[PDB]
């Protein structure tokens, strides 16, 4: 409750033990106390750094949400990238969706500006970012709507998967006409 | 309008009666002690 | 007699509040979210006025569509006193009373409701109907909505305010702006930034609303009360702090950014604040708005504090701080006032530099009631140093010496001040013509 | 659905810039 | 529960162990040191720092709120700021947000006002009055503890560097001596810059008659640190000149775009 | 339930864009024609 200094100073002591415990209240407490935090933003990066501490990911995660909230979404983006597993794609919170859709954006960006281009000078693509995509891709699956599918992958001119949810439907001619007619449809690269 | 009703006025117990209510140009310097200026003047010419 | 004139009264209101919902329908219809701001620029003069016989036959001829909201509505609305001569308000007709009412229209209904429930002195069961109220606009989604949802936040800080529970909703608040500043609205982002600050400055939680003002951005386009609030707030955060100048310029900016005719309190406050951190720069603000009546008994003590920092005798000091005492600490300012205390030599050093070009250190002591000179030369220098005054010193002869005027006008001030300026005037020509909508093909 | 939603609105998008330029340079030589 | 009740006995006791040390006549300021380092982990579980209200164990609260005193006592004993301001950090949270409930401690007002003085002794004076907000109004005009810091920054606002300096005389308590020298040493550089900024070309009855110096060369290594020249004996330019810029190149690159970007706005379509 | 409220906020975008310049155009045609 207010100050929150503490929670923070609780963090240069090298004792990986009040780390923890000071890591997790940043995390209950981010929402109300992220802009302090923010100013104090430092630390908490170089604590990701440190690969000696096993609590690396939840430090991302924190870092990531103090860096969303702030709003500069690159930073945020990229820190929730190293968050790796703790970033549960199944959390009907404002954040979550928010990062994933900035998630789907970047990485259809890259994919379009990576289509146009050489075999030799393609532009290398986080694999954290794949695996947040793919991610989204077996949950659009999943809850069957396959319209959604087919659209994130033709965005993302991703065509293995969009074979995938081709083929993986209840209604193959069906949906096999809708693909057709959107390709004749307002959809321009030759 | 956005009458700022959540901020307070004050409060109006004693509300004096005004004690002259002169609106001339009231003016800073009128609140100074002078001591009648003749008088400066008289102690002046006193003490030369 | 006066019945039948309450009577009159009760049903060119049940008119007028048709009226407003016409406008907000017109507006989620028409793609023009600014058209409800017309529907929300009556709100005061209708909770002045609203009385309960009003109430019920609104809620009763606009809620239709019979659902938990209207269960949960009528019950605090107490029925007519055996009303006889009903003419059965009926706004909506056929196919309108069978649709669902819109968003924006409930969501006003319910503003009128939570604030008829705070004009009466019903704290919970207003509280009860704002949360509820709360729970409605979050669970939506829509623009017009979302400009009602401005002054409904407004109200819902109000309301807790009014029952003292400040703190237990900061977090609600803090996801609302952040919810806000991602879906890129302006009034709602300026509301929440500015009750905000209004909730850390109720617990005087000065360092936490420095980093949260220091980090968001105000948009840029808000109303005029708006940017009021958030410049007295920033204002008042900075005076707090030592950065006194800014302070004195950003409420400069809000009292000239004030509403013209309403806002009694808000100027007083303004006027208070900017009165103490003037003389805490060591300037003299001007006796004009003392003698103003709508500022004049509220500002006593700061006239007599003024005649005393002037003529400055510490006896004088004292006697008026004593005696206004518990007002000073009531206003939220005492800690300044004490800063100046201990300030009070300031304003004569300022004006034996502005009076004399060069004086010796022997002078400065005898016109300050000074010890011996030391203090007087530490004193000058350490304002040099602050900036109040620019001069040098120079004891190899025991003069301080005051620096020559330069000409502003032959550097480049003038040209970047009047780009500014031209750039301003522009901008308002581009605006303005913007604004024109030629719809005669309506 | 929501997909050819989003793309239909894109393209009205791009439409509506086109048709702005287009007023903007008919004003300019309709003053001439 | 048992188990919650043990561990609390064990802190308990650990807490007692502590106090029967510290209030020997010569602690022994290692064991101690140590002894805190392993209580920070025995904290831990009792709710170290609750998030919300929800009023908990008084005794928790109060066992974390004299370990957080002592632990800062011993920070300050040690020298060693920064212990101090990492304990200062939780302790006004505890002292602060949860009084509401939990008594107040008897020590309360002397630590507050020592991390106050040494919040001026470090510059900060933004920070000391965002402070000097938060407590009521009676304590300050009051509390002989308390009167000390708000006395010596009025006293330093007011110019009066001879009335600070002797005021040493008079401490509200002895913990607080090792930060009045670290006030001295700031004031110090304080009159240092003014004099710097001030003046034209030293005087003031000679350097280490206002530097309060009990020895004429203890400013020598001072005016080493500092960018001195260090003329004639206690004669030292400050380079108050700031170089008088007076060189003028009409910058035109700039006026140019301005001026095309008058032209732009005042003939493109709005 | 999948990825929809991605796509209706990034549709909220684009009308709003939309219907701004809708606006912008009617008043710019409207000048034109007279």
């Amino acid at each position: 409750i207010t100050s929150a200094a503490g929670i923070i100073s609780l963090l240069d002591e090298d004792e990986p033990q009040l780390k923890e415990f000071a890591l997790h209240k940043l995390n209950a407490v981010v929402n109300d106390f992220w802009a302090e935090i923010s100013e104090s933003v430092d630390k908490i990066e170089v604590l990701y750094e440190d690969e000696g501490f096993r609590s690396r990911q939840f430090a991302a995660l924190v870092a990531s949400k103090v860096f969303y909230h702030l709003g500069a979404f690159e930073e945020s983006l990229n820190y929730a990238l190293g968050a790796g597993d703790l970033f549960n794609v199944n959390d009907n919170s404002e954040y979550v969706e928010t990062i994933i859709a900035k998630c789907i954006d970047h990485y259809t960006k890259q994919c379009v500006e990576n289509a146009d281009l050489p075999e030799g000078e393609k532009k290398p693509i986080d694999q954290r970012l794949e695996g947040i995509v793919n991610k989204m891709f077996q949950r659009c699956l999943d809850d069957h709507k396959y319209k959604q599918a087919i659209g994130i992958a033709l965005e993302t001119r991703r065509l293995d998967v969009f074979e995938k949810t081709i083929l993986e439907s209840n209604d193959v001619p069906g949906m096999l006409a809708y693909s057709l007619k959107l390709c004749m449809s307002l959809m321009q690269n030759k | 309008d956005d009458e700022f009703e959540e901020f307070p006025a004050e409060d109006w117990a004693g509300l004096d009666e005004d004690e002259d209510a002169h609106v001339w140009e009231d003016n800073w310097d009128d609140d100074n002690v002078e001591d009648d200026f003749s008088n400066q003047l008289r102690a002046e010419l006193e003490k030369h | 007699a006066a019945e039948h004139s309450q009577r009159e009264l009760d049903t060119v209101t049940l008119e007028d509040i048709k009226e407003h919902v016409k406008q907000l329908e017109k507006a989620v219809s028409g793609k023009e979210p600014r058209f409800v701001l017309r529907a929300l620029r009556m709100l005061p003069s209708t909770s002045r006025r609203l009385n309960h016989y009003v109430l019920y036959k609104a809620v009763q001829g606009f809620f239709t569509s019979n659902n938990a909201t209207r269960d949960f509505l009528l019950p605090f609305l107490e029925e007519p006193m055996d009303t006889e001569a009903d003419l059965q308000f009926r706004p909506r007709t056929g196919k309108a009373a069978s649709t669902p009412l819109l968003p924006e229209v409930e969501a006003y209904l319910q503003l009128l409701v939570v604030i008829f429930m705070m004009n009466s002195k019903r704290y919970k069961e207003a509280q009860k109907i704002s949360d509820d109220l709360m729970q409605k606009i979050s669970t939506q989604n829509r623009r017009a909505l979302d400009l009602v949802a401005a002054k409904c936040y407004y109200y819902h800080a109000r309301v807790y305010e009014f029952l003292d529970k400040l703190d237990v909703v900061r977090s609600f608040l803090h996801a609302r702006l952040r919810t806000a500043t991602l879906r890129h609205d302006a009034d709602g982002q300026a509301t929440l930034l500015n009750l905000l600050l209004r909730n850390y400055l109720h617990y005087s939680l000065y360092d936490q609303a420095e980093k949260l003002v220091s980090k968001s951005v105000f948009p840029e386009q808000a109303n005029n009360n708006e940017w009021a609030r958030y410049l007295y707030y920033t204002g008042r955060i900075k005076a707090i702090q030592l950065e006194y100048s800014e302070a004195r310029r950003t409420m400069t900016n809000a009292l000239r950014k004030a509403p013209q005719h309403t806002a009694v309190g808000f100027k007083q406050t303004v006027h208070k604040l900017l009165i103490v951190v003037e003389l805490l720069l060591g300037e003299i603000p001007d006796r004009l708005q003392f003698r103003q009546p709508s500022l004049k008994r509220s500002l006593m003590p700061y006239f007599l504090l003024t005649q005393a920092v002037r003529t400055g005798n510490l006896a004088k000091f004292n006697q008026v701080l004593d005696q206004f005492g518990e007002k000073f600490q009531a206003d939220g300012t005492y800690t300044l006032i004490i800063r100046l205390r201990h300030n009070v030599i300031k304003t004569g050093v300022r004006m034996i530099s502005l009076s004399y070009s060069r004086i010796s250190l022997a002078d400065i002591a005898q016109k300050l009631q000074l010890d011996s000179p030391e203090d007087a030369e530490f004193i000058v220098a350490k304002a040099i140093r602050d900036g109040v005054i620019e001069a040098s010193i120079n004891h190899e002869k025991g003069y301080v010496q005051s620096k020559e005027m330069i000409d502003i006008y032959s550097t480049r001030e003038p040209q970047l001040a009047f780009h500014q300026r031209i750039s301003f005037c522009l901008d308002i020509h581009n605006m303005s013509v913007k604004a024109m909508r030629f719809p005669p093909k309506s | 659905d929501l997909y050819s939603r989003y793309k239909k609105l894109q393209q009205e998008l791009e439409f509506l810039e086109v048709q702005e330029e287009y007023i903007k340079d008919e004003q300019k030589n309709l003053k001439k | 529960a048992a188990t919650s009740g043990a561990v609390l006995q064990a802190a308990t006791g650990m807490y007692e162990q502590l106090k029967g040390e510290w209030n020997r006549k010569s602690p022994n300021l290692s064991k101690c040191g140590e002894e805190l380092g392993r209580l920070k982990l025995v904290l831990l579980e009792l709710n170290f720092l609750p998030t919300t209200g929800t009023k908990l164990t008084k005794q928790q609260l109060i066992l974390a709120r004299d370990i957080l005193e002592i632990g800062a006592q011993w920070s300050i004993l040690r020298k060693d700021i920064p212990s101090f301001e990492r304990y200062m950090a939780q302790l006004k949270c505890y002292y602060f947000d949860y009084k509401e409930q939990l008594p107040e401690s008897a020590y309360m007002h002397q630590l507050l006002g020592l991390n106050l003085l040494f919040l001026l002794s470090q510059n900060r004076v933004a920070e000391f009055h965002t402070e000097l907000e938060r407590l009521p109004a009676k304590d300050i005009q009051t509390n002989v503890y308390i009167k000390h810091p708000v006395s010596l920054e009025q006293y330093l606002m007011e110019g009066s560097y001879n009335k600070v300096f002797l005021a040493k005389g008079n401490i509200p308590a002895e913990s607080y001596t090792f930060f009045i020298d670290i006030l001295l040493d700031t004031i110090r550089d304080e009159i240092a810059g003014c004099i710097e900024k001030a003046y034209e070309k030293i005087l003031f009855t000679e350097a280490t008659r206002i530097l309060f110096f009990n020895t004429p060369k203890k400013m020598t290594d001072y005016a080493k640190k500092r960018g001195w020249v260090l003329g004639p004996n206690n004669y030292y330019s400050f380079a108050s000149q700031q170089q008088k810029p007076e060189d003028t190149t009409i910058p035109s690159t700039e006026l140019a775009k301005q001026v095309i970007e008058y032209a732009r706005q005042l003939e493109m379509i709005v | 339930s999948g990825l929809r409220q991605y796509y209706l906020s990034k549709i909220e975008e684009l009308q709003l864009i939309v219907n701004d310049k809708s606006q912008n155009l009617r008043r710019l045609q409207a000048q034109r024609n007279e």
